[PDB]
C-alpha cells in the first residue's frame, strides 16, 4: 500500500561531551538574520537547519539523532526559523553540554 | 464571380486573411518564446547567485 | 483582363505565395528552437536542484 | 463591381506590405531568441563544466 505517511516524530535530548570531542555531527541550512528566504514551516521542511550528518559512534548518535533531524529548538530559544550562523552561536554557548529538540521523518 | 480576375482576386483576399491569421499566431508564439527563455535565465542567474554566496552554510559541532 | 490593375494581381498572388513558404520554414525553426531550449532548460535543473542539496 | 476590384487589390497592396515587413520583424526577433539561447547555453556550459569536478579556489589544479 503505497499512499504517503509521514512518522512526524519529536524527540528531545541532552549531549555532553568532553572538550576532548564533539557532539559528532555537521548541521546544515540557510543563513539569516536578514532574509529574503521562505517562512514557511509546513509539514515539509521543519525547520531552516538540519543534521545533515552525525558522526556513527559519537554524542549526538550515543542519543538517538539521526541524519536528516530537523533543528527544531537549541536548549530554549526556538531555532525553526533562526539561521545558521545564529544557531550555531548558540549551540556553542552552553559549552560541552547541549540540550536539543530534533524531529525524525520516515518518508 | 465568373471572371479569372474577379476570382483571382477574390482568393487573394482569402489567402491574405489567412496569412494575417498564422502571422497573429506566429507573433504569439515568439511572444511565449520569449518569455519562457527569459525565466530560464532567471533559473540560470540564481543557479549563479548560489554558486557565489550559498546560503546554505555547513559548522561542524 | 481590363479591370483592376491586372498584373499587380499576379505579381500580389506571386509575394503573399513566397510570404506562406516562409511562415512554413519560420514555424519551423520556431519549433527547432523550443526544443533547442527545453534541452537547455533540463540541462539546467541537473545543475539546479543538484549542486549540494 | 468594377470600382470595387480596384478599391480590393490596392488595399491588398497595403496589407501584403504589411505583412512583408511583419515577416522581417519576426524572422528577427526568432534570430534574436536563437543567438540569446545560444548564450545561455555556453554559460551554462561553463557552469555544468565546474560542477562535475569542482574547481573553487584554493589549490584549484
Amino acid at each position: 500500500g503505497s499512499g504517503s505517511d509521514y512518522i512526524i516524530k519529536e524527540k528531545t535530548v541532552l549531549l555532553q561531551k568532553k572538550d576532548s570531542e564533539g557532539f559528532g555531527f555537521v548541521l546544515r541550512g540557510a543563513k539569516a538574520q536578514t532574509p529574503i528566504e521562505e517562512f514557511t514551516p509546513t509539514p515539509a521542511f521543519p525547520a531552516l537547519q538540519y543534521l545533515e550528518s552525525v558522526d556513527e559512534g559519537g554524542v549526538a548518535w550515543r542519543a538517538g539523532l539521526r541524519m536528516g533531524d530537523f533543528l527544531i529548538e537549541v536548549n530554549g530559544q526556538n531555532v525553526v526559523k533562526v539561521g545558521h550562523r545564529q544557531v550555531v552561536n548558540m549551540i556553542r554557548q552552553g559549552g560541552n553540554t547541549l540540550m536539543v529538540k530534533v524531529v525524525m521523518v520516515t518518508r | 464571380m465568373e471572371k479569372s480576375l474577379v476570382d483571382t482576386v477574390y482568393a487573394l483576399k482569402d489567402e491574405v486573411q489567412e496569412l494575417r491569421q498564422d502571422n497573429k499566431k506566429m507573433k504569439k508564439s515568439l511572444e511565449e518564446e520569449q518569455r519562457a527563455r527569459k525565466d530560464l535565465e532567471k533559473l540560470v542567474r540564481k543557479v549563479l547567485k548560489n554558486m557565489n554566496d550559498p546560503a546554505w552554510d555547513e559548522t561542524n559541532l
